[PDB]
């Protein structure tokens, strides 16, 4: 019933690393805390060197950080992406503090909009 | 191990209680601002709905006791003034009294004849004395021509003696009589020219006495 | 855990949230019992106004009686003096001039 369809798929490149790519096509509505008033998401590019590093610390980065929020969303040869749950008042002292350990945060200012509007793919 | 953290369960509970403990703490702050504000307007605005009205209902009571405040000395006055006035108007009706009866006292020496005669004499010699003219009309009540006719005499006796220098002619009695409801004694003494008369009677006389004799009694009485 | 811890604190928000409506339930109380206290604060003055100003508005009689002893002693004075003006005013009248 369902098959017959190309299950393995032979995909080319069509951007750069995690770090600089637009991530339209890699996130998904529910990687990001919607509707809240103190809750986001912040995205982070980390360089698979310092992929040990940044999980046992990222809880640290900023006061006020949703413990065990992170997750694996994406990964190139260079590059995992990472989201972390926080609270929006840190979001400037935690992204500071990431690119200080080398870290690239992704900028990605979701709205409901525009996650409902990543719904439609 | 599916969760990427480096804390112990208990550790992220911590954590993950003191985050939820700040969010509850964050409203209640929150709240007690706005019930606190809300106490503050509730005071501010009870009060000025109050001042609002108070200033409507105090204008139109001081309108209103104002209005009362004269109606309450109209009477005041009013009846101080009826008070004056009946005390004013009773002084008068004993002194229109006491003049009353001396005019029923009148018309009894008019009904005794004995005691009238010499009046009636006297009266008709003191008008005749104020005219000096040689004849003289005299008029009379009905009931005195009889009475007066039987000393005509005795008249023209006693008046040439007072007024030799003016002689009396003739008395003449007109038919023409006194009327009874204003007179009730005395005569009216007139020139044959009638452009003169003399008019002693006793109810004329008293009124001319009284000319005087009023303010006089009023004074003495309630002085 | 990251789905779950969430969850646990979207629910304090939540509970929070509650907390606050409460409050401006309160305020929206609070502003109507102002009405309310104003209009009883009211009508209580207006009564009272009313009340002091019907205490303060409070007859040919009373003119009359007020001065019955003045009409009493006036017909006093009128019965003793009497017969003896009125044998003045007789005997003036009738005098041979």
């Amino acid at each position: 019933e369902s098959g017959s369809m190309n299950l393995a798929a032979a995909e080319r490149k069509k951007t750069g690393d995690l770090s600089v790519r637009s991530l339209h096509d890699i996130v998904k509505p529910e990687d990001f805390v919607l509707n809240s008033e103190h809750l986001t998401t912040v995205l982070v590019a980390v360089p698979k060197s310092l992929k040990s590093d940044f999980e046992k610390s990222y809880e640290t980065l900023s006061k006020n950080v949703v413990p065990a929020s992170a997750s694996v969303i994406a990964e190139d040869a260079e590059y995992v992406l990472f989201n972390v749950h926080l609270f929006k008042k840190n979001v400037q002292e935690f992204t500071t503090a990431a690119r200080e350990k080398k870290f690239i945060p992704r900028e990605f200012n979701y709205s409901e909009e525009l996650i409902d509007q990543l719904k439609k793919e | 191990s599916s969760a990427i953290t480096a804390l112990t369960p208990n550790q992220v509970n911590d954590e993950l209680n003191k985050m939820q403990a700040f969010i509850r703490k964050e409203a209640e702050e929150k709240a007690k601002e706005i019930q606190l504000k809300a106490d503050q307007e509730y005071e501010i605005e009870k009060t000025n709905i109050v001042r609002n009205e108070t200033n409507n209902i105090d204008g139109n009571f001081k309108s209103k006791l104002k209005k009362a405040m004269l109606s309450q000395q109209i009477t005041k006055s009013t009846i101080a003034n009826k008070m004056r006035l009946k005390v004013l108007s009773a002084r008068e009706q004993s002194l229109d009294g006491i003049f009353e009866e001396t005019k029923e006292k009148l018309s009894g020496i008019a009904n005794n004849r004995d005691e009238y005669k010499p009046i009636l004499q006297s009266l008709i010699v003191e008008a005749l004395l104020k005219l000096l003219e040689p004849k003289a009309i005299v008029k009379a009540l009905e009931r005195d021509v009889d009475l007066i006719e039987s000393m005509k005499d005795d008249i023209m006796r006693e008046y040439g003696e007072k007024a030799q220098r003016a002689p009396l002619e003739e008395i003449v009695i007109s038919n023409d009589y006194l009327n009874k409801d204003l007179v009730s004694g005395g005569v009216v003494v007139s020139n044959a020219s009638d452009k003169i008369e003399i008019n002693n009677t006793l109810e004329e006389r008293l009124k001319l006495l009284s000319e005087e004799a009023l303010p006089a009694i009023r004074l003495e009485l309630y002085g | 855990s990251q789905k779950n811890g969430i969850a646990t604190l979207l629910q304090a928000e939540k509970e929070a949230h509650e907390i606050v409506s409460k409050a401006r339930k309160y305020r929206q109380d609070k502003l109507k019992q102002a009405k309310t206290d104003a209009a009883k604060e009211i009508d209580s003055y207006k009564i009272q106004k009313d009340k002091e100003l019907k205490e303060f508005e409070q007859l040919e009689k009373k003119a009359e009686a007020g001065v019955q002893g003045e009409l009493a002693e006036i017909k006093k004075i009128a019965e003793k003096k009497k017969d003896d003006v009125v044998k003045i005013l007789i005997e003036t009248v009738i005098k041979p001039s």
